[PDB]
């Protein structure tokens, strides 16, 4: 560990190397909301029935002998999927004479280059999976390049509900907005069963969370309370539990049957634009909170699993009409011992069968 | 405003608004616990409330909620903030008819105080 | 001095009813054996972090 500075005939000291690694967020992927649905075909269909027809019975006259009736309805839809083809190559020109960073006179080896390239490929491939999961939770599966692949609200003939919490105004009633959010998910599920409406996930950003906990009603509801929960939420850390991959504990808030979780995930495309995970396409103004609410696995049961991701096979011999996999990795050797080639495929698309449940919450007035 | 001069809150706020109408301004959000006696039936104020000469208070929200209400019915705010928002209303031309304190139970940090406003 | 007496923390700890009623008692943390001039150094607990003077 002794080499030169600006003269080849003098020696200096090489203390070591310090590395910075980009942040990687995996909260939504680790939530386990989307159940894997491996597939053999490149597209799938679904039936959307809709009795949706209970009217009240208008009275008749016993002598006249009139009556009523009611028809039904049954429709069908289809679905495409997205394909990703990460590819990278290794040549000896990256090993010939290249010294390992952090050491004085040791050359790099093929094994470490291959390992780091493979690890980079895998992390680059799963961050986009997390991004697509968040996009599906938003209700519109949009590519990182802004290419629409599945407009759930259209494909399903529903409308997205946006709830304006109005956290800046002390006169606003947070209880009413929370109750509206809770009731919308109860009266719009339309499953034929009973809906709790309080098992919902609420994921917000810095602005929404700070404005919510700062609101005088929320603060007052806990200031005059002797429960240990009130003590922890007014004075304590408020970073209760969880791990989004960058921070050891996600910060959560309890104001009834609902839990507000602050999620701050950021990803970049190849053009440099930053894709913040918790955002609403359109509201770019700052000082406005944005959050997304969606059910968990416990709302409708293991039966109805609104959230699922379908995987499809590759266009490679041996993989025709085969159950899809999350990731396919292949290795090929260049001709005349010129190096090694790599590939990484995934034919995937997440979707939500009841997009009307996915609602957005905002911290500004209507 | 000398300490314990008014035997209740109702007669305290009657001459608090009158003092404000006369050009006197008050600010006690930093030492709030030292000037508000507990319970609205106790003599007001607990300690003498000093005057101020640099009252420059611009709130972040519309203080006159309606044309006849300082806050929406049921709004909870810091007690010291109520007096500032009330002072903001008299300065801008709103007159106070009745200050809602009949069934209130808390005076310390957060209280549900309201005022019925009028023009001129 | 400005932080401990700020109205947002002052009333929050005033309504607090935990053994941390050290809003009246000593903020010398009974901790901080250093500063080589003061056996105990001022210390404040809030928001999950600890402020040290």
């Amino acid at each position: 560990l002794t080499n030169s500075e600006k003269s080849r005939f003098f020696l200096a000291d090489l203390t070591g190397e310090v590395q910075s690694i980009p942040n990687t967020y995996g909260y939504i992927s680790g939530l386990g909301l989307f159940r894997s649905a491996p597939q053999t075909q490149t597209t799938f269909l679904m039936d959307l029935t809709d009795w949706d027809i209970s009217l009240l019975d208008a009275v008749d006259r016993t002598s006249r002998k009139a009556e009523t009736s009611a028809p039904e309805r049954v429709r069908q839809i289809s679905f495409p999927m997205m394909y990703f083809k990460e590819v990278e190559s290794i040549t000896p020109d990256e090993i010939q004479g290249v010294r390992q960073p952090g050491t004085a006179n040791e050359l790099t080896t093929e094994a470490v280059v291959r390992a780091k390239k493979l690890m980079k490929i895998r992390t680059k491939f799963d961050i986009t999976r997390e991004f697509l999961f968040m996009q599906a939770l938003k209700g519109k599966v949009i590519d990182a390049n802004g290419v629409l692949y599945a407009d759930l609200y259209k494909q399903f003939d529903v409308t997205k509900k946006t709830i304006y919490f109005d956290l800046d105004n002390p006169n606003s009633d947070i209880d009413a907005h929370i109750e509206d959010l809770r009731m919308h998910m109860e009266d719009e599920a339309k499953t034929g069963t009973v809906i709790n409406g309080e098992e919902i996930h609420i994921v917000v950003d810095r602005t929404f969370f700070s404005k919510l906990i700062k609101h005088p009603k929320i603060r007052d509801a806990y200031l005059a309370q002797q429960t240990p929960l009130a003590w922890q939420q007014i004075t304590g850390s408020l970073r209760t539990g969880g791990t989004d991959g960058v921070q050891a504990h996600m910060n959560r808030f309890y104001y009834g049957g609902v839990v507000f979780v602050q999620y701050n995930g950021k990803f970049k495309d190849k053009r440099g634009k930053t894709h913040t995970l918790v955002s609403i396409d359109g509201v770019s103004d700052t000082n406005v909170g944005v959050g997304h609410a969606f059910p968990n696995v416990a709302m409708l049961g293991e039966a109805n699993n609104i959230f699922e991701v379908a995987y499809a096979p590759c266009p490679k011999m041996g993989y025709a009409n085969t159950l899809g996999q999350e990731l396919y990795v292949f290795e090929y050797e260049k001709d005349r011992d010129e190096g090694i080639d790599f590939e990484a495929h995934s034919y995937m698309l997440p979707y939500c069968t009841r997009p009307q449940l996915l609602v957005d919450v905002r911290s500004d007035a209507e | 405003i000398k300490a314990k001069t008014y035997p209740d809150f109702k007669e305290f706020v009657k001459d608090f608004v009158a003092n404000v109408k006369a050009g006197k301004r008050y600010d006690f959000r930093k030492y709030q616990e030292a000037v508000l006696p507990l319970t609205y039936s106790s003599p007001w104020p607990e300690s003498d409330i000093p005057e101020v000469t640099d009252f420059n208070y611009t709130p972040d929200y519309t203080v006159p909620f309606s044309e006849e209400l300082l806050y929406s019915v049921g709004a909870q705010m810091r007690t010291a903030d109520f007096f500032m928002d009330l002072q903001y209303a008299i300065i801008n031309g709103k007159d106070v008819d009745t200050v809602y304190c009949e069934w209130l139970a808390r005076v310390k940090p957060f209280s549900m105080l309201n005022a019925k406003l009028k023009d001129s």
